[PDB]
């Protein structure tokens, strides 16, 4: 009935046991909607499976069911040509809009006007979308064969087809025929515009600054920056623009890119596929005569075993510092929570990046193990050592352990984040902007006046509902000496539109006479300080979404890329070559006590993969495959676990009851009886919340059944 | 003794087990002590040891009063908890899998604290679960503090003391893993187990 | 003002989220009630068996006891139940919420 | 001014959303806790069922 | 004993029916308030009305959850108590059987 | 990494059944004429991954206005003739050697026969004898391939897939290695 009364009922449950940026804002949004549609076309291609095999084959022309087999093929593969039509139409329009946007922004006005930073990142994501889509089209093969079968079936039935239909079908075949069609079309339509290299250089420079300054929070963004830099360099080379001349002009620095490529060589485009960042350089037109400049091509630091000491130390110190933080407090406490949450997310992203990059590198570099084996077998199973597998599961367990802790504190985190952002923004606008406003008022700076007033009017909150009339800054005269103002305090974050607008205006004041030439030292120092500190505000407001995205490891199971390369002789790889089973099997077979308790954290990866597929891929056969794999995987895990538990306890009892004098005498003679190493089955036995595929499994019951059968067998054998 | 008596006088042992297990909780302490004494004579694992209570009840001096004795007992746990981290600097506190404990016999402090606390707070009528909860909270806070820094000499065997806290919770029946998780993540214990096993 | 309209839309979304939370609680309570109801039936059946056994065991006459020959092993040796649960992750045993997440997503032998 | 009204309205939304999240978090925790209690209850029930069956077989005549 | 069957088939089914009715009410009220805000000449009154409705819904939902949780906990506790009483009876029967067997052996 | 292959030849010589069998592992007898088609494969040759785009060209006289545009920006050329059709064999000398060379003079050419399984069949050769035609033999292809300067001469049979893996394997070996 009232907010307070509703909150009291909820509490009872807890105890139970300017129009210039408006125009740019609209353009930025239009590009964003297109990128989402592009990812949907990219997902559609990745989840493509050969549907032509199930179509019956015809061996003679007199078959009574020839006509009907053709009807069938057509119905079945009709919904698949329609989406191909849409995809070709979408990419054609997307390229046209991108080229037109560059045409608008490459005019001579560029020499005076500056361009926003989020916009450049959006453009980088745009070209990355083109690159991934081109790779999907190039590598996929079942699409072309399926279309060819449909075309032949339609011709045989002559489904009353017309002039335009055949023209479109021929065009689509050629479109899928051409190698790197998307890249070639984009380059051809972009080379006509003069100065496009300068804009590409700005995007590359922005990516370098972000990467160097750790201006990211998720591994996806980290990999995107490298991919954008590589693709931008490839586009720069051509008949009009040369990278080497630009580098000699100081416009672009290639040493930083070379070092980054050397440190990190493989990044994931989409799914199990990987891209070598050095491939773009290799494909550069002018690379042949100047290959000495780049040293990243030649191939040492991916051994995760030697990188675990720092991970363990960082994990312990963060947990120890955080465990003590498990009715209003000072702003310092909220700021500490803000910092702690950021540190935790950064650490999780670093761990996730390490695991994924190692996996990608191993896949790209297969070994050279029996004589006969599939590419997946060589790429994953035989490229991993016992120490490597233990380290990977250790990192996975740490990631999940920290993830669950942060989720529990989500409520406290959210309150602290909202309180801090509101206080920092209001204090900055209401205090830090007074001095620049006074200087602008004293000496006519109308350009500065508009931006400052817009910033101080879009987001500022006034306790009395109106701006004070006694402010010396507004009148332009120097303030006395204080005119202190008490800003309101509350827990709510700025809206996305407000945050974007204020940031754009704030960063427009600082740019490369210029508008920054009329500002003193301290005024700017605060301006850039706020600019570099407010980037994570939007990320931290949606804490739950950021945390799950940062701790995503659903790409360790999908293998559709390798299935296509098996020439369609395989429906799905056997459980032996999947990563989660290999890690679990290795732990069980080795029976290592140290890693015994980490098995569960290596078995719930299926839940993450299933959630990712259902939420993003919107496909069902992947979910069915996961369930089938888990069905037998769990049974094998239970069977092995019960057998080793019974054997370990039986030997322990026998050794414990054995005489000690005989053992000592045997040891002296030289026939000592080795003791049984201890293990840590204590945690596994007590587990009763094994959550898998949205199901609750009682591991204790299954172990009890196996042990009871074993005990009965032993007693019968004894008699 | 329990194992020997199981196959010697099963009828008496079975009657004792039923008598002890199904004893109502609302009964007075005198009858419960009588049952425990008989149960102890049979070798059963009673939570409260009547012999310890009897031995600890024969003490008196000039300045002894019920209120100050209760305060002393409450303060004893605080002193033990605050002194627990000091064991991290001991060389002989190296946990080893072959022993499932420590070379300096610090793994028996868990049952010592539980038995001492139960006997002291059943003599003085004070609650046990609340007192043990406070001891665990203080220990967890201090154990987190010592693990925050990185001094080599002072934190040579920080993992060993972490396992002691796990042993205290496991052995203690009045303490549940839920309380430890709230005040101490199980992740640290898991890492400690891996490090020692190596 | 567009701000007022945006707020009202947010309130409507909040109501939708509250309704979703209500469903997320109804299914859990229903599942637990159905499961616990089964346990009630099992307990009641066991209670009847124990009552019958107690009546039967309090009637034994010691003089009625008889022993068979030492060389007779024809008696059917008693065997305990040994049912081990398997195929746990099966399509049929899927939680209703998973079913909605399933059907919402996307979905020739005679002529072969 | 409209800005102040928007801030107040958004504060109303923020507290309501936090209340919704708290209810969901409790609901998940309650489901886990009840299931664990349910599982241990089943463990004892099946053990009792086995024991009574053994007793009946031991005492049954014929 | 009677209180058990009472809450089995009178409490939980009623709560589920109330939850379903609440869901329909939540959907209907949201549509009505949104349609009222657009149509109504005055917007502040509409904003207040929807604020009252959502608060009423939140309080009702929390109340329904609390009573259901309390009922489930109560039902579980009585089931556990019944099981413990059952275990004692079984143990007594087992003890009676074993003494009966020793007397026959003697 | 990516190799572009275009197959040319006379009509009804077995280029669709050849490509279809290689990619889908299936064969058929129906003859659906082909204005244009496209097929793809991903096979490893000499221990490296190679992407094999395949381009199918109509050989029928009328559809000569879509054939030239598939020639440029290619790597290898495939010429297919039916072992049981002397007319196609002579067409290679009269044409498909100038046509490819004129558009692409410095590209390697692969010459391979087709319908190997039918060469030993008595019924088909007999009917060809009523036409006063005799099937082609192995040495004849060697001379023709040497005359046109092709890398190799091979033979294939889609129905039996006896030499259909080799032809594509050697075509990649012809461009990637030299
Ligand atoms: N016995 C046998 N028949 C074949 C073989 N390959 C193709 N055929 C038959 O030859 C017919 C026509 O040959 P295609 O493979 O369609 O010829 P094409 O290269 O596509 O030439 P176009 O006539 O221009 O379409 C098919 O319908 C089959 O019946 C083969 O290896 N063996
Ligand atoms: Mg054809």
């Amino acid at each position: 009935v009232t907010l307070e009364d509703a909150l009291s009922n909820v509490d009872l449950l807890e105890e139970l046991p300017i129009a210039r940026y408006i125009e740019q804002a609209t353009v930025h949004s239009s590009m964003n909607e297109m990128l989402e549609e592009g990812q949907e076309y990219a997902v559609m291609l990745y989840t493509w499976r050969s549907c032509s095999r199930a179509i019956p084959q015809v061996k003679c022309n007199e078959q009574p069911n020839r006509v009907e087999i053709y009807e069938k093929t057509v119905e079945v593969l009709e919904p698949e040509v329609t989406k191909l039509m849409n995809f070709m139409y979408f990419q054609r329009n997307a390229i046209e809009r991108f080229c037109g946007e560059v045409r608008r922004l490459c005019h001579a006005e560029r020499r005076k006007d500056f361009v926003s930073e989020a916009y450049l990142i959006t453009l980088g994501k745009f070209i990355n979308m083109f690159a991934v889509l081109d790779e999907l089209k190039n590598m996929k093969c079942s699409v072309k064969n399926d279309h060819s079968a449909y075309k032949r079936a339609a011709q045989f039935l002559r489904k009353m087809a017309d002039p335009q239909s055949i023209q479109e079908s021929q065009n689509l075949s050629m479109f899928l025929a051409n190698h790197n069609k998307i890249t070639q079309s984009l380059q051809q339509q972009l080379e006509v515009i003069s100065g496009y290299e300068e804009l590409l250089a700005d995007i590359v420079n922005l990516c370098v600054d972000y990467y160097e300054n750790r201006m990211y929070l998720t591994p996806s963004e980290k990999h995107m920056l490298l991919k954008v830099m590589g693709f931008g360099l490839y586009l720069m080379d051509g008949s009009v623009s040369n990278i080497y001349k630009l580098d000699a002009k100081k416009r672009i620095n290639l040493s930083k890119i070379d070092k980054y490529f050397k440190q990190l060589q493989v990044v994931p485009l989409f799914g199990d596929m990987q891209i070598e960042l050095a491939r773009y350089i290799k494909t550069s037109a002018h690379y042949e005569e100047n290959k000495s400049r780049w040293t990243c091509t030649s191939s040492p630091q991916y051994n995760i075993c030697e990188q675990m000491i720092q991970i363990r130390e960082d994990h312990m110190r963060f947990i120890s510092e955080l465990a003590r933080y498990s009715a209003q407090k000072t702003d310092a406490e909220y700021r500490k929570l803000f910092d702690l949450a950021l540190q935790g997310l950064q650490l999780l992203s670093q761990w996730s990046a390490h695991v994924m990059e190692v996996y990608s590198w191993k896949l790209v570099h297969p070994t050279d193990c029996p004589d006969s084996a599939e590419e997946y077998e060589r790429a994953t199973r035989y490229n991993y050592t016992s120490e490597e597998k233990f380290a990977l599961v250790e990192v996975i367990a740490m990631i999940k352990g920290l993830q669950v802790l942060m989720g529990r504190m989500e409520s406290v985190f959210n309150h602290a984040i909202r309180h801090t952002v509101y206080a920092a923004l209001q204090d900055f606008s209401q205090v830090t902007l007074r001095e620049p406003l006074r200087q602008a008022i004293k000496k006519k700076k109308n350009v500065i006046q508009s931006v400052l007033q817009a910033i101080r009017k879009t987001v500022c909150d006034w306790e009395t509902g109106h701006e004070p009339f006694n402010d010396p800054a507004l009148r332009g005269e120097k303030d006395p000496k204080g005119f202190d103002i008490k800003v309101p305090r509350r827990a709510v974050g700025p809206s996305s539109t407000q945050l974007y607008m204020v940031r754009t205006m704030l960063e427009s004041l600082i740019a490369d006479k210029t508008l920054r030439s009329s500002l003193e030292g301290p005024t700017i120092l605060d301006i850039e300080k706020f600019h570099r500190e407010s980037f994570f505000y939007t990320h931290l407001i949606n804490f739950s979404e950021t945390l799950q995205q940062c701790c995503d490891l659903s790409q360790l199971w999908f293998r559709e890329f390798f299935l296509e390369l098996t020439m369609g002789r395989r429906i799905q790889f056997p459980i032996e070559m999947s990563m989660p089973w290999i890690l679990t099997d290795h732990i069980l077979e080795t029976k290592e006590a140290s890693m015994m308790e980490y098995v569960l954290y290596s078995l719930d990866l299926y839940n993450d993969s299933a959630h990712y597929a259902l939420t993003r891929f919107n496909k069902q056969f992947l979910y069915d495959e996961i369930e089938a794999e888990v069905n037998l995987c769990f049974d094998q895990f239970v069977y092995k676990l019960a057998d080793q538990i019974f054997a370990y306890y039986k030997v322990m009892a026998g050794s414990l009851l054995l005489d000690k004098r005989l053992r000592s005498e045997c040891k002296n003679q030289g026939a000592t009886i080795h003791l049984p190493p201890s293990n840590r089955y204590e945690t596994l036995l007590k587990q009763r919340h094994v959550q898998l595929l949205g199901r609750s499994i009682d591991l204790n019951r299954l172990i009890t059944q196996r042990v009871s059968a074993a005990m009965y067998k032993s007693l019968e054998l004894a008699i | 003794l329990r194992d020997v008596l199981s196959y010697h006088i099963p009828f008496l042992v079975s009657s004792i087990e039923d008598f002890k297990d199904h004893i109502p909780r609302e009964t007075d302490m005198k009858v419960a002590m009588n049952v425990y004494e008989l149960s102890s004579a049979a070798g059963l694992p009673c939570e409260i040891d009547p012999a310890l209570v009897v031995a600890l009840s024969s003490q008196k001096s000039e300045n002894i009063s019920p209120e100050e004795e209760y305060k002393i007992a409450c303060l004893l746990m605080v002193f033990v908890a605050v002194s627990l981290p000091t064991l991290a600097s001991n060389v002989m506190s190296q946990y080893s899998p072959a022993i499932e404990g420590h070379c300096n016999n610090i793994h028996c402090l868990a049952k010592a604290i539980n038995q001492i606390a139960a006997a002291l707070f059943t003599i003085h009528k004070g609650s046990i679960e609340d007192r043990l909860k406070e001891f665990l909270a203080l220990a967890s806070s201090s154990l987190l503090k010592i693990g925050q820094e990185t001094d080599k000499t002072t934190t040579r065997n920080r993992e060993s003391v972490y396992l002691l806290l796990d042993m205290i919770v496991q052995e203690s029946p009045f303490l549940t893993m839920d309380l430890l998780e709230s005040c101490f993540p199980y992740v640290l214990l898991r890492n400690a187990y891996h490090a020692v096993y190596k | 003002n567009e701000l007022e309209c945006v707020t009202n839309i947010s309130l409507a979304n909040i109501i939708r989220q509250l309704s979703s939370l209500s469903k997320y609680a109804e299914d859990i309570f229903g599942e637990l009630f159905n499961e616990a109801h089964s346990f009630s039936f099992r307990v009641n059946s066991l209670q009847e068996r124990v009552d019958r056994l107690s009546v039967s065991v309090t009637q034994l006459d010691p003089k009625e006891e008889e022993l068979s020959l030492q060389d007779i092993t024809m008696r059917k040796a008693f065997r305990s139940s040994t049912i081990q649960d398997q195929q746990l992750f099966d399509r049929k045993t899927l939680p209703i919420p998973l079913q909605e997440t399933y059907d919402v997503c996307e979905q020739l032998t005679p002529y072969r | 001014r409209e800005i102040h009204q928007d801030w107040a309205n958004r504060e109303y939304i923020e507290i309501i959303t936090s209340s919704i999240k708290k209810i969901a978090d409790f609901l998940n925790s309650f489901d886990m806790s009840c299931r664990s209690r349910l599982a241990t209850l089943n463990e004892k029930l099946t053990a009792l069922e086995r024991r009574i069956e053994y007793i009946e077989a031991r005492v049954t005549k014929g | 004993m009677a209180e058990l069957q009472m809450l089995l088939e009178e409490e939980i089914p009623g709560g589920r029916r109330a939850l379903f009715d609440s869901y329909t009410n939540l959907e209907r009220v949201a549509d009505y308030c949104e349609n009222n805000y657009i149509q109504s000449a005055d917007k502040q009154r509409a904003l207040e009305e929807t604020k009252a409705y959502t608060t009423q819904s939140l309080a009702s939902v929390a109340y329904l959850i609390n009573t259901l949780a309390n009922n489930v906990l109560q039902m579980l506790d009585i089931q556990a108590s019944q099981l413990r009483r059952m275990e004692s009876s079984i143990n007594h029967i087992s003890q009676t059987v074993d003494i009966h067997k020793e007397k026959v052996a003697r | 990494q990516a190799i572009k292959c275009v197959v040319v030849g006379d009509g009804a010589v077995g280029k669709t059944c050849l490509l279809i069998s290689y990619t889908t592992n299936a064969f058929s007898g129906e003859y659906i004429p082909t204005v244009f088609d496209n097929y793809s494969a991903n096979v490893m040759v000499d221990g490296k991954p190679v992407n094999l785009g395949l381009w199918d060209t109509a050989g029928l006289e009328d559809y000569d206005r879509l054939r030239p545009l598939s020639y440029p920006q290619t790597d290898v050329f495939l010429i297919c003739f039916s072992l049981v059709s002397p007319a196609s064999f002579e067409n290679v000398r009269a044409k498909w050697y100038p046509e490819v060379r004129h558009h692409c003079p410095n590209t390697p050419i692969i010459l391979v026969g087709t319908k190997l399984d039918l060469r030993d069949d008595k019924d088909t050769i007999e009917k060809l004898k009523e036409k006063k035609l005799t099937p082609i033999t192995y040495p004849q292809g060697l001379a023709m391939a040497k005359e046109i300067g092709a890398v190799k001469y091979l033979e294939c049979s889609a129905l039996t897939q006896r030499g259909l893996k080799t032809v594509f394997d050697e075509a990649i070996r012809a461009v990637l290695c030299p």
